[PDB]
């Protein structure tokens, strides 16, 4: 007859949350941080499938609180360049990364690896247009928790970085037009799989409200740029050089980084500020609804910025101990 | 199903309270599910509705879980049923004018 | 994803030695053994030897004993092949191949690189 | 050593034909045979391991049977991407060597 | 066929192999559970030694729980508690030759405390206090 | 009479019961010695140090008790037997007088005067007189 | 301090089922077995069965086997008695009783509830 | 690993002079003690538990 046999060190994990810690190289706010490994070990786990959910991910909240704390330390007296930050796990926990190209955001992943800790990410503070992010492979990716519900938002990840140039004549941004046209053609095509083969798709500007939502609000070179993006999102697509100049303004007291009741004054420092950066994605909001659908730029909630790039990773807790039936008598 | 009354050309306040006292996401739409006003945290965002120029909410009450909607220059045509979507709860409110 | 990447083509005089590389992407290198397969132009394939990357132990075909050598580096996930005392018969395409390796025995070489031309 | 003969060396067939090609080993090598397919200028890709079990990614029109000294592979319907050369491999004992090769046109 | 010896899958590498194959590779996972060595605002000196304290408190509790169900020559041991047949009834060839550990936890996870109570009580009140009667003479 | 099986008294839940009965439920108090579980704008760490000090002290105390059982013979713990003769100078009472009519509190209120000498005898006797014996047993 | 608190009175039609509850206050609930004893009005005491609150093992008398069920819940320290397929002979008052349970056997019923009247 | 006899090794030197020469051969005996008995005293009592 079979008896209980107790095994130690069984490779099984559960979904749980714990604290994480930074690891970024060896300026902005990161001098009390662990140096990274010279060769990050990764182990591919064949025959292993499980489910991911990047809308109920717990790592982005801790990253959010950490980055508000470090940036609030950074601005209160320093350089503002984003530095790639790795997020490492303690002993006994593991970080699981899904490397499959097809990923709608939630559900099973047919091929997974365990990674000691992540590839480094720059904590960019921007709305509307995703700046300096990481790029998905294959085709342009659309991520949401509810496509049919317009109350949620749509996350767009590109295949090609879109070149934009901060310049500070009024301060303005330079955008390549033909690359922008073909990348939004790629975006509209993937929107046509998710909405029908006889749908007309329009792109207009923001609906109005606070200036930080209506305009592209970002930081170039320590300077605060608020750019009107009506020249980009004005197009339509049917049921089946050239360059773009974005006018920008600089304000003294603003609202930023999701803080309530905010006012802080900042003057220009010195010289002409000109920088290059890459659009990697978009955040969009969906609006007699059978043929025409129009999507508008959004943003604001800055946890969507970290959710756009920390979708690959989850935290698991290793339970070492297990029991099994075995024919053994002691 | 709460009912509120308003006068012609005035300001009506639409109350919608949360379970806790925390600045947290909300949405304000009409009966035809057209977005009027919501947040992205504490950044107030407006919808493509016709009431966008007159829609307002009190940010200083957003820490206290009270998520109002202030309407100025109240006309006839806006007497609708307003949906306040706050974490899978449809606090339906009727407006008369 | 599970792909093998090697060095470029080499042309070398007879009597010398040549060194080719094979680096693995997409899988754990120390979990599967590696075969090396050569092909003369216009002829069939020919087998040389096979290396365990975890232990560094090597097994060589007895026609090529003492002539071809197999080494490994776990830090950069590479396996290296050396052919000494070159003739004109060894000109051809060298492939590194991952064995599928079920049950601690050779099963089948499912992942191959895109080849090395040695003249 | 161990000698493997593939019969026929050159086979001619049309698109959609059912073709069976034969591998002979000089001794009993039991069931550890592997079938590979090669296009010119490319590396061979694996079709059959354990002489009867399909590789993941290889479609269902390929099959292979056999034991001991005798093995066959069979394609049920030839597609234009299948016209290549096909190799049979033993790993029973040292040395491991390659078959004569069968190019189908 | 021809062989050379075992290979090295790595950390958590046995989640996709069979349980009978996973039994030989328990020790290399068991070594680096605690890992060890490792080596004005306060980071890396607070909020990071708490991780080490939590790992030590998990490892000591698991080692104490393994030492209570007394084997202590760990990583495999047997017990005189009979197996209930109502708990995912399968054959030994089905479990130990065709299944992984994670799918087995997927079925046995509903019975964990019922295992732990019987393993916690029954042997160590029945293996002990009969040697008290055995050592009378 | 009739029976259904044992019950669960709880943590420290048998201190008033008899000596034999309290030696059946030793296991539920060994778990809670280490216990486990536990689970502003970052101004000061005043109870980020003290709770952590308490946890470190508890871990060190459990390790000290395990090390004390490890120096003496066994570590297959919760009951085991050794080879020190029990002198009659330490509470000369009968077996039924101390194993049927006593709680563990009344036992410690008598043997609180002789913990150190018993600990020294257990420190030396089995640990230097069972060892250096098996090496002469394993000559052949 | 050692008391048992019971549910209210219930009136039911024949053929239905009745569920009464018994909650413990003043003692550790997982340490003493629990009996269910009924009294028809004007007659003596009749026994149903008894339950261990820890392990969940049950025992019903063979006259009420398959008719009277006993369940437990350790989170609220409560035992539930279910009586199914009611007739008119089951009308009476029902008590949950705590056994003293010395030496792993039934000894005596010392703590009794206030009674539940079912008709 | 320091081929000496018993009258060299047990009565006439300290532990410092022992580990001073065994420090070359630490891991080569620690791996053998890690693997040999811990995979050989195991995987045989399960066969002894068959009967
Ligand atoms: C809190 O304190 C109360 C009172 O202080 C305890 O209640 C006593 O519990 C003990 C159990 O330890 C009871 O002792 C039992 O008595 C049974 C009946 O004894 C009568 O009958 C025998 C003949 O059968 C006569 O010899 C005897 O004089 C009595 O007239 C015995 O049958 C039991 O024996 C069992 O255990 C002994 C242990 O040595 C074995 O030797 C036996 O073979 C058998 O297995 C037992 O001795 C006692 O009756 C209780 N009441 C009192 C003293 O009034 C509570 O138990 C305590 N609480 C807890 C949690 O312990
Ligand atoms: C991942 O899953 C695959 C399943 O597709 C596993 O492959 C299976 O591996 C076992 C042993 O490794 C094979 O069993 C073998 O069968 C032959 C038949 O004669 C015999 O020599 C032995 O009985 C041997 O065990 C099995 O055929 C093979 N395939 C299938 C479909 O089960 C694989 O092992 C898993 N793990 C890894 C790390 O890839």
């Amino acid at each position: 007859n079979l008896w209980v046999t107790v095994y130690y060190g069984v490779p099984v994990w559960k979904d749980a949350e714990t604290t994480l810690f930074c690891a970024s190289d060896a300026v902005w706010a990161t001098h009390a941080c662990v140096p990274t490994d010279p060769n990050p070990q990764e182990i591919h786990l064949e025959n292993v499938t499980e489910e991911f959910n990047m809308w109920k991910n717990n790592m982005v909240e801790q990253m959010h609180t950490d980055i508000i704390s470090l940036w609030d330390q950074s601005l209160k007296p320093v350089s503002f360049e984003p530095i790639p930050i790795h997020y490492c796990a303690p002993a006994g926990f593991a970080i699981l990364k899904c490397k499959d190209k097809k990923f709608n955001g939630t559900g099973p992943c047919p091929s997974v690896s365990t990674v000691q800790c992540t590839h480094g990410i720059k904590p960019v503070v921007s709305t509307q247009l995703l700046l300096n992010g990481s790029l998905a492979e294959e085709e342009v990716m659309i991520r949401s928790e509810n496509i049919t519900n317009n109350a949620k938002n749509i996350l767009v990840q590109f295949n090609t970085p879109v070149q934009i140039n901060c310049t500070r004549r009024q301060a303005h941004c330079n955008v390549s037009k033909a690359t922008w046209n073909e990348t939004l053609g790629k975006v509209v095509k993937q929107l046509r799989k998710h909405f029908g083969n006889n749908t007309i798709i329009r792109f207009a500007n923001s609906s109005g409200g606070d200036l930080e939502v209506t305009t592209h609000s970002f930081n170039c070179g320590g300077e605060f740029f608020y750019c009107n993006t009506s020249g980009l999102f004005n197009s339509t697509w049917i049921s089946n050089n050239d360059s773009i100049t974005l006018p920008c303004r600089i304000k003294q007291i603003i609202n930023m980084w999701q803080r309530i009741g905010q006012a802080m004054y900042a003057p220009p420092i010195q010289g002409v500020i000109r920088c290059v950066s890459n659009i990697t994605g978009l955040i969009l909001t969906r609006d007699t609804n059978s043929t025409t659908e129009t999507f508008r730029p959004g943003g604001g909630d800055m946890r969507d910025n970290w959710r756009s790039e920390l979708y690959k990773y989850k935290v698991v807790k290793i339970e070492p101990l297990g029991v099994a039936p075995t024919r053994c008598k002691r | 199903k709460k009912v509120v009354l308003g006068k012609k050309g005035d300001t009506v306040e639409l109350t919608c309270t949360a379970s806790q006292k925390k600045s947290i996401q909300f949405h304000w739409k009409n009966s035809n599910q057209i977005k009027i006003l919501g947040n992205q945290g504490s950044f107030l965002t407006k919808g493509p509705s016709k009431l966008n120029d007159r829609a307002d909410s009190r940010r200083s009450l957003w820490d206290q879980g009270n998520f109002p909607l202030i309407i100025k220059n109240l006309k006839i045509e806006d007497s609708d049923t307003y949906i306040c979507e706050v974490e899978d709860q449809k606090e339906e409110v009727q407006l008369l004018v | 994803q599970e792909v093998l990447v090697q060095s470029g083509a080499e042309v070398k005089k007879p009597g010398a030695s040549v060194k080719v590389s094979c680096r693995a992407f997409g899988y754990t290198f120390t979990g599967n053994a590696l075969h090396w397969v050569r092909q003369a132009p216009g002829q069939g394939l020919e087998w040389l030897g096979w290396i365990n990357p975890h232990s560094g132990d090597t097994t060589t075909s007895q026609k090529f004993q003492g002539r071809v050598y197999m080494t490994r580096d776990k830090s950069i996930n590479t396996a290296f092949l050396d052919v000494t005392r070159l003739t004109s018969d060894d000109t051809g395409i060298y492939y590194c191949a991952r064995d599928k390796y079920y049950g601690n025995e050779a099963v089948g070489m499912d992942v191959w690189g895109q080849g090395t031309s040695v003249t | 050593d161990i000698q493997l003969t593939q019969s026929p060396s050159f086979l001619s067939a049309s698109v959609g034909d059912k073709v069976t090609i034969t591998c002979r080993a000089s001794q009993g090598v039991r069931n550890e045979l592997a079938w590979y397919q090669q296009k010119p200028g490319k590396a061979p890709n694996l079709l059959i391991y354990y002489a009867s079990t399909l590789q993941s990614g290889v479609p269902s029109r390929f099959s292979a049977t056999g034991s001991g000294t005798h093995f066959t592979l069979t394609v049920s319907s030839l597609q234009p991407e299948d016209f290549a050369t096909y190799f049979c491999q033993h790993m029973s004992s040292y040395p491991l060597t390659f078959g004569g090769g069968t190019k189908v046109e | 066929a021809v062989g050379i010896g075992a290979v090295f899958l790595g950390f958590l590498g046995a989640a996709g192999s069979t349980m009978g194959a996973a039994s030989m590779t328990l020790t290399v996972q068991a070594r680096n559970l605690l890992s060890g060595i490792v080596q004005k605002l306060t980071v890396w000196g607070i909020k990071q030694l708490q991780a080490r304290v939590l790992a030590v408190e998990r490892y000591l509790r698991d080692q104490q729980l393994l030492g209570i169900w007394g084997c202590s020559g760990k990583l495999i041991c047997c017990t005189n508690v009979p197996w209930n047949s109502s708990w995912s009834n399968r054959n030994l060839s089905e479990i130990w030759d065709n299944m992984t550990w994670l799918q087995w936890d997927k079925e046995i996870s509903n019975y964990t405390q019922i295992i732990y109570g019987l393993l916690e009580e029954s042997q160590n009140q029945q293996e002990k206090n009969e040697q008290d009667l055995l050592a009378l003479d």
